[PDB]
Parts: C-alpha cells; structure tokens; sequence
C-alpha cells in the first residue's frame, strides 16, 4: 500500500517509501473486508508475525515478531507503550478490543532508537483515530454465540471542532459464557489556528473472560477474570511547513480481577492487578534539506498495587528518554538514523542507535542496508518478585538486515534477510530460584512480500522463514513456525465483494503438557482457507458474510488447547 | 557491721528485680521462637509448593505456570513473615542473654554480701 503516508518510524508524518525499514500498513477498509474479530485476527496476517494463543478470543496470547520473544515487540497505542503489558512484560493484545482499531501501522526491524524499550523484533501501532465524517451502526451474529452491537459517529461541532464517540458490545462463548468487551470512547479535536491544534480524549473497557483454571482441592478456582481498563490523554501539535512539535500526556489505569465466582472478587483468594500508567511526551521535528531532523523526550511512569504482578509491594518505575532522528535523501541514496539514551529507575541508562541507507541504483529498484541495537527493560517479576533480582541488566540485540525492492511489470515485491544476535537473556534458574542475565539467542531469517494485479483481481502474497536457536544449545526456540505462508485475494463481481484468505503455517515445537517428564512433540504444518463476502444492498447499508477454517481444519497453535473450527459471522453495517 | 545488713537488704532486692526481668524475658523469648518456628515453616510450604510446579516455570502460557507465581507471592510474603519474627527472636534472645548474665552477677554479688 505504498507511497501513503505513517508515522511510526521518526513520530511525525513521512512518505512510506522514505522509511527504510519494511512497513505493513492496515486500514479501516482492510479490517472491515478481513471481517476481523479481534486484534490478534489483524496482525496474523501480516509478514514475520507468528501468534499463539491458550484457545480463542480473549485467552491469554503472545505475539513472535521474527523470532523474536513475546516480550520483544512494542504494541503501542496511538504511539504509547500498551497499559496492558506493563505488569507482564510482554504485549497482550487479545484482551484489547477491535472496535477501537482504526489504522495499525507496523515497522520491522530495531526502533528502541526511537520509541525506547521492548522495540526488538519490531513495532506495532494500533491507532484509534481517523478521519471519517459521518456515523455508522453495525452489527453482528456468528458461531459460538457471537453477538456484536457497535455504533461510531465523528462530526463536526463548530466545523472547527470535531467530535467523536464510538460504542461497543462484544459477547462469545468458547469456558461458560467466556468474553465479553463492552468499549466507550470519546474524543473531542479541535484547531486553533490552521497550524495549532489540541485534543482531548477518553476510553475504556470492560472485559469479562472465563477460562480454563489448574484445580486444587480446598482452594478457591480463579477461573473468571473481569479487566477495566481505562484511558485518557490531551495534547498540542504544531503542523508547520518547516518545524512539527507535539506534546501529549496520557494516563492509563486498569484493574485486572482474577477470581471465583463463589468465593467473590474481593476476596483473598482473588488476584488483583493495578496498574496506573503516565506519559508525556514531547516530539518535534525541522525539515532539513531534502529531509528532516528530529529530537523528543518521552518520560514514563507505570505505579503498581500491593499484590500486583505477584510481587508483595508497590512499585514506582520510571524511565526518561531523549533521542534523535535523522534523514536526508541525496541523489539516489538514502539515509535515515536515531539515537537514543533511556534513563531507568532501576538500571539508570541504556544508549541505542540504528542506521539505514538505501540506493535507487537503477529507477524502481532499491538495495537498501541496515543496522541497528534495542533492548528490553527487566519487569516486575524479574526484579521483585521471590524469584527476582533487582539489578539485572537489559536484554541487550544487535540487529542486520538486507534488502532488495522493486517494482516491475505492476508488481511491487521485496526479498530480504535479517541477523538478530540477542543477549543477556533473563533467564529462570530452577536450582537457585532466581533470575539472571546468562542467556543468548540466534535468529537467522528471511521475508519475501508481493503484491500484484491480474483482472479485478487483487493479491498480497508473503513468505517468511525464520529459525530462532539458542546460541549456546544450537536449538530450535520452542513454539516458533520454521515457515508461514500468507496469501490474500480480493475480487468484486458483480458488485459482491469477496476475500479468498489462505495461510499454510509452518511446523512448531512446544512442550507436551501431559506426561511428565514432558517431551517435545512436532506440531503438523497446517494450511487454513477464510472466505468472505459483502454487498451493497445500498448505499448506506452492507451485509458482510464470512467463514473462518473454511474446511473444518483444527489443530493448535499452543499444544494441548483447542482452536475454533469452522465459524460463521454474518454481519452487517449502515453508514449515513 | 549494720553498714553491711543494708548492703544485703538491697542486694537480695536487686536479686528480685533481675529474676522478673529474666521471667519476663523467657516468656518473650519463648514467644518468638514459637511465632518464628511456625512463620519458618510456612515459608518452607511455601518453597515445596514452588518446586512443585517449578516444572512450568518456562513456559507462560501452560496454566500450571500461574501455580508457580502465585507461590512465589505467598513465599515472598511469608519470607518477609520470616524476617519480621527472627528480628524480633533476635530481640528476645539478646535480652535472654543479657538477663541471665545480669542475674548471675547479681547473684554472685548477692553472694559476697551475705558473707556476714
Ligand atoms: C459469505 C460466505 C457465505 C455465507 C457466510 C455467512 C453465513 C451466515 C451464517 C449465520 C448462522 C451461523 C449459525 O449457523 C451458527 C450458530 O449461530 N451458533 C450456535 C451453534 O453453532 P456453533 O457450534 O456455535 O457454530 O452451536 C452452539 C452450541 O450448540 C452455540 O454456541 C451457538 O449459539
Ligand atoms: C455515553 C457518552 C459517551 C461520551 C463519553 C465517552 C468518553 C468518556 C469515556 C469514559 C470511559 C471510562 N469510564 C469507565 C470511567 O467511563
Ligand atoms: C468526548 C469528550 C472527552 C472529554 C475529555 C475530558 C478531559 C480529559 C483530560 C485527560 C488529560 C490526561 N491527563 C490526566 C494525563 O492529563
Ligand atoms: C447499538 C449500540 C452499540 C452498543 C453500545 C454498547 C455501549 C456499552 C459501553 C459500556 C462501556 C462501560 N465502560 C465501563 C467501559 O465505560
Ligand atoms: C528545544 C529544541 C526544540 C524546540 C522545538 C519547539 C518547536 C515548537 C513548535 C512551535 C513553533 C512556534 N512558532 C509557530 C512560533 O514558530
Ligand atoms: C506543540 C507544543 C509546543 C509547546 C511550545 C510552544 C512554545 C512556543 C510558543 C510561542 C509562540 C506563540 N505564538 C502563538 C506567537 O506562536
Ligand atoms: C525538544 C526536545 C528536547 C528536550 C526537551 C526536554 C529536555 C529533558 C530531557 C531530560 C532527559 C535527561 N535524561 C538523561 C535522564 O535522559
Ligand atoms: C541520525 C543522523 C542521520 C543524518 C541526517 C542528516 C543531517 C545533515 C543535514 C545537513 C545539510 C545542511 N545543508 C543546509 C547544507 O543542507
């Protein structure tokens, strides 16, 4: 989808084709023809992005970019690191709902130069803004009792001043009657000047999830979770011809319950994390020559509850950040760079750095060369919980990646291949109970993605391989897909639009749960057909058709838990 | 001579102000040997528990791999109950100590003076 425009590498808005990086980008239009329930249904389509999850829609999963571990790709929500992983570590984006998605723009490759810790595999920005007049009313009903209610409206309030609300009421079985989100959202834009401008926001959710518990006579079964999760932040931007500033704060609190219905909520048996997350945010960017040059701060800070995360006190972390951004275009070559020096509560400071450059050696064809460092923050856990350790070091990756894009006979492709030699690992030892830093791992991989016309016929083929090892082993990480091929193909005849949707993922080793001491089993390399539809029985309103697993196809991606078969989602929606 | 009857009139007294402050000091001690002892042992339970479904410690998303942090929390909360109590048997045991020693030289002292 190239030459339209992101932000996600430097913060501000560039031109796809100025990012060095490989950048997917998905759309309003995209998730709507996907007919995608959730966020995790999104990125699973997209190059190098292995998912796992503990069943379906809102069971614990992680996402592998590139090998990389759960914990190793920043989600960020509307360029803010996610609330929903500060108490893990890791990015669960199953728990956070789909109705509020409105862009996700998602860079490979190293980006802690840039937007700080976490940024290993890659970055991914879910957005929750766009700009869209109108209102539109939408529904939904499909297997497994899905029930879906949604209406969304953005208008103008003054013609100066937009406003914008969305509702949702999302319900699924699976568990008893086992997730269920309902999201409120508001945001209120408006523009002082042509060039000044400021908003104000707030959303949440309420997400009740049922789900298989490990049983211990005598004691209480925490089987039910109910998450609130709340959001609000404020900013300027300043959108000039030559300088861009942006200054955004934000606040993020959520409660995490996890408990027995017989015994209460409020109740010793029940789990409880809190979490309260602030950031402040100050961006800017000069465009200098035929490029620009940026420097922001970004401070953050994350306060937990006695209890959460599985430590006994509350924590008070807080990391400051200031980096730099740089980009020039000079004849035929490219170059973009950033630099970056956090400032962590508990480790004090960690510089990270990473550069490109590309060359147009013949007119439509690119070789573009990369290197760069990121890191990941030890969590909670890892510091204070029994096992914790409070002066570990980041998890430290150096980064390589090589590149060839061109675009021929309509075709616009890339192949490329990528280095990532991560270290310091943090590592649990059974012996001592503790953690550490001893730990290494090599990923060697490759990323092919096409995209073509034939008749009204649309493809977005890709292909990855990826072989994640230990450095010292020389192993195979557990649970990662030595290959997955992603296929899509979009025709409208007749004035029904349709989505033929086809994903062989690859062979996956994981732990056999069920005799110990467990084994390794080989998980069956699987193929997966989706078919969807849509027509206008109108201009303001169309009816959406779709089944996923279109030939009843099960198996797993986590041993030992069931995966949706064949589903269908009849759907609807009325824009006016 | 009764410069000296008055010289054991108030060494049997200070006899019997150090035999209450021992008194007083064994029940304490007594006190938080027991409190610690059972604190001790709810940590160990604590720590079996761990290596019990310390099997599923890598691997977050094995189910039994919450039967380990949720142990790790009750381990660390009673680790802290563990050193709460031996500060406090430490406390007792200095005064124990410090008791017994007073009393012995207050008997010795005692015996001296009852030398007529
Ligand atoms: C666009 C391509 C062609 C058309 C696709 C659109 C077809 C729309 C079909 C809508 C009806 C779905 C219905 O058949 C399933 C039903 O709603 N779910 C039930 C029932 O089926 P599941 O096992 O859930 O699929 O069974 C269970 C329990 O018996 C329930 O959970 C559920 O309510
Ligand atoms: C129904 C009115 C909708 C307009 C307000 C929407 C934005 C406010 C969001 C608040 C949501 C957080 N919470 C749970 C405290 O409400
Ligand atoms: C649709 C109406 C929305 C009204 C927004 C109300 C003001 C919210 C202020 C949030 C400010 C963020 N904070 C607290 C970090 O500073
Ligand atoms: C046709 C209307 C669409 C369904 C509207 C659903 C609204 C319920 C939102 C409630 C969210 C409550 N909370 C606490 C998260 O703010
Ligand atoms: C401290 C170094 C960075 C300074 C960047 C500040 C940029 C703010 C942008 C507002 C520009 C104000 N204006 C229109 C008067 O030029
Ligand atoms: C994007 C937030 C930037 C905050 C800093 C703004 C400071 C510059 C303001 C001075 C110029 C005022 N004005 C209206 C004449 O442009
Ligand atoms: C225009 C952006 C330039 C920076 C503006 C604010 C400066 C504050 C930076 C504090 C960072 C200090 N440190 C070493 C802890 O990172
Ligand atoms: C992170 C650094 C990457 C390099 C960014 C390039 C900045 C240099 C621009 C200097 C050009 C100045 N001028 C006016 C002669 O064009």
């Amino acid at each position: 989808s190239p030459d339209t425009l992101v932000v996600t590498a430097n913060r501000f808005e560039q031109p796809r084709s100025t990012v060095l990086a490989p950048t997917t980008v998905v759309t309003r239009q995209d998730i709507d023809r996907w007919q995608s329930t959730s966020v995790n249904d999104v990125l699973r389509r997209l190059p190098g992005v292995d998912i796992t999850q503990n069943g379906g829609s809102g069971q614990l999963s992680s996402i592998f970019i590139r090998g990389t571990n759960a914990s190793h790709v920043l989600v960020l929500i509307d360029g803010v690191r996610l609330n929903l992983a500060g108490v893990s570590g890791s990015a669960d984006l199953s728990q956070f709902p789909i109705a509020l998605v409105q862009r996700v723009e998602y860079i490979r490759g190293p980006r802690s130069a840039v937007y700080g810790s976490d940024a290993i595999g890659g970055v991914v920005n879910i957005i929750t803004t766009r700009d869209e007049p109108g209102t539109e009313i939408s529904a939904g009903w499909g297997s497994n009792s899905y029930q879906n209610y949604d209406v969304s409206t953005q208008q103008q309030l003054g013609d100066k001043t937009r406003v914008t609300l969305l509702g949702d009421y999302a319900h699924t079985h699976g568990d008893n009657d086992g997730f269920l989100s309902k999201t409120l959202y508001g945001a209120l834009e408006h523009n002082f000047t042509d060039a000044w401008s400021g908003f104000v926001r707030g959303y949440g959710y309420d997400n009740r999830t049922n789900y298989d518990a490990y049983y211990s006579p005598g004691s209480p079964l925490l089987d039910t979770r109910k998450l609130y999760s709340q959001s609000w932040d404020a900013g300027l931007r300043y959108n000039g011809e030559l300088i861009k500033s942006q200054l955004i704060t934000s606040y993020s609190h959520s409660k995490d319950y996890n408990y027995d219905p017989h015994y209460g909520r409020y109740d010793s048996s029940a789990t409880l994390d809190e979490m309260k997350q602030y950031t402040v945010q100050w961006a800017n960017n000069v465009i200098v020559g035929h490029g620009s040059i940026g420097a922001g701060v970004d401070w953050q800070k994350q306060t937990t509850t006695p209890g959460t995360g599985y430590v006994e006190d509350g924590y008070d972390q807080r990391n400051t950040g200031i980096y730099l951004t740089g980009l020039q275009q000079v004849g035929d070559f490219t170059f973009e760079g950033a630099a970056r020096s956090d400032d962590n509560s508990q480790f004090g400071r960690h510089g990270t750095w990473q550069t490109s450059a590309g060359w147009e050696f013949i007119e439509g064809y690119r070789f573009i060369a990369s290197y760069g460092t990121s890191y990941k923050a030890p969590n909670l856990g890892q510091l204070y919980g029994f096992y914790g350790n409070p002066n570990l070091d980041p998890e430290k990756s150096k980064q390589w990646e090589g590149a060839f894009e061109g675009l021929t006979a309509g075709v616009n492709w890339r192949i490329s291949g990528y280095r990532n030699d991560v270290s310091d690992l943090i590592d649990y030892d059974d012996h001592t109970l503790k953690y550490y830093n001893e730990g290494k791992a090599r990923i060697k991989g490759v990323e092919a993605t096409a995209n073509f016309d034939t008749g009204p016929l649309t493809h977005t083929v890709s292909y990855d391989y990826v072989d994640a090892r230990n450095a010292i082993t020389d192993t195979p990480l557990l649970r990662r897909a030595k290959q997955q091929v992603k296929y899509q193909l979009d025709w409208q005849l007749y004035d029904f639009d349709w989505g033929i949707t086809y994903q062989y993922l690859g062979t996956r080793y994981d732990k056999d749960y069920s005799s110990y001491p467990y084994q390794t089993v080989k998980m069956g390399g699987v193929s997966l057909w989706d078919l969807a539809v849509a027509y206008p029985v109108t201009s303001h309103l169309t009816v959406r058709g779709k089944i996923a697993n279109l030939f009843d196809k099960d198996y797993e991606t986590v041993y030992g838990y069931q995966t949706a078969g064949r589903e269908y989602t009849l759907s609807g929606s009325y824009t006016f | 001579y009764e410069r000296a009857r008055a010289e054991l009139n108030q060494a049997n007294e200070d006899v019997a102000r150090n035999q209450e402050r021992q008194a007083k000091a064994v029940q304490v001690y007594n006190s938080r040997k027991s409190e610690l002892d059972a604190a001790n042992k709810t940590l160990a339970d604590a720590i079996a528990e761990i290596k019990q479904f310390n099997r599923f410690a890598h691997d977050p998303m094995a189910g039994g791999h919450r039967m380990w942090q949720m142990a790790g929390l009750k381990a660390q909360r009673a680790q802290t109950d563990v050193n709460n109590k031996q500060a406090a048997f430490d406390a007792a045991a200095k005064e124990k100590s410090d008791a017994d020693a007073a009393l012995s030289s207050a008997m010795e002292s005692r015996k001296k003076k009852e030398d007529k």
